[PDB]
C-alpha cells in the first residue's frame, strides 16, 4: 500500500 | 485534495492520516487502508451508489485525470512496505495504469459520484480502495 | 435547489428571495433580477471564468437537464409582470427553449462551472441572468 | 421576469  | 469530503466526514488513506484525523477519528480499517475523520464543514462529494467498473481518477504525479477500467473489489495479497507488513487488503480494485510515489489519495469517480481512492500500485497496476459500501458516509 | 452556493454566498433570483435572504443581505440588483445573501456553510459551486455561450441548465417544470445555446449578455426590455414593471434588464442571455411558471432559479452550467440562472422567458425563449462577472463570489 |  502506496503513499510515497 | 487527497481526501473525500462527504457530509461531515473526511475519508483518507489510513497510511496518510494526519494528527488532526486521529483527533477526530470516526472509523478506521488497516485491512482496507481507509480512515474516516469528522469535519466541521459539510463536504461536496457524493458516494457512488453503483457497481461501475469504469471511471476517471486523478493522478498526482502527472497532474492529469485518466479514464480507467478496474476489477470488482477483491481480497488481494499486498507485499510489505514501509506502511504495512505483507497482508491481505480487502475491497481492492485493480486497473492497468501509471503510478508513482505520491499517487495514493487520488480520487476515482464515475457518473454516480466517488467510487474509491488510490491505495496501492506497482507492476503496471493501480489498486483503488472501494468506498461504495460505506453507505453511512452519505 | 433554485440557488447558487459559492463560498459563503447564496445567489438567487431577486424576485424569489426569502426573508432569511434579506436578513443576511450582501448585494442585490433589481435591474439584473439578482440577490446575494451570506451563508454559514461553504458552498460547492464554482462561478465559470469563461465566455461560453453553450451549456446545460436544469428545467424545474420538466425535472430534466437540457443542453442550450444562448446569446451574449445584453440589455433586454422585459415586459411588466407581477414581479417588476416593464423595464430594461441587463446581463440577460436568451436561448430558444421550453419554460413554464416555476422555472426561474434553474442553474445554467458549462465545463467551467456556473454561468447563470433562469430569470425570464416567454414567446419560446428562456432568459438567463449571467453571473460570470461577479468575481467577488469566488 | 419569471418566478411563477
Ligand atoms: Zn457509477
Ligand atoms: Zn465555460
Amino acid at each position: 500500500t502506496l503513499g510515497k | 485534495s487527497g481526501a473525500i469530503y462527504v457530509g461531515n466526514f473526511r475519508v483518507v488513506n489510513r497510511h496518510l492520516a494526519t494528527h488532526n484525523d486521529w483527533a477526530n477519528l470516526v472509523w478506521e480499517d488497516s485491512s482496507r487502508d481507509l480512515l474516516v475523520s469528522s469535519t466541521t464543514a459539510q463536504g461536496c462529494d457524493t458516494i457512488a451508489r453503483c457497481n461501475c467498473q469504469t471511471g476517471v481518477y486523478y493522478c498526482n504525479s502527472r497532474r492529469k485525470h485518466y479514464p480507467v477500467s478496474f476489477s470488482k473489489p477483491s481480497l488481494i495479497y499486498v507485499e510489505a512496505s514501509e506502511y504495512y507488513p505483507a497482508r491481505y487488503q480487502s475491497h481492492l480494485m485493480l486497473a492497468q495504469g501509471h503510478s508513482e510515489p505520491g499517487d495514493a489519495g487520488g480520487i476515482l469517480r464515475c457518473q454516480h459520484g466517488v467510487v474509491g481512492i488510490v491505495s496501492t500500485g506497482g507492476n503496471g497496476l493501480v489498486g483503488f480502495a472501494d468506498v461504495r459500501d460505506l453507505l453511512w458516509l452519505d
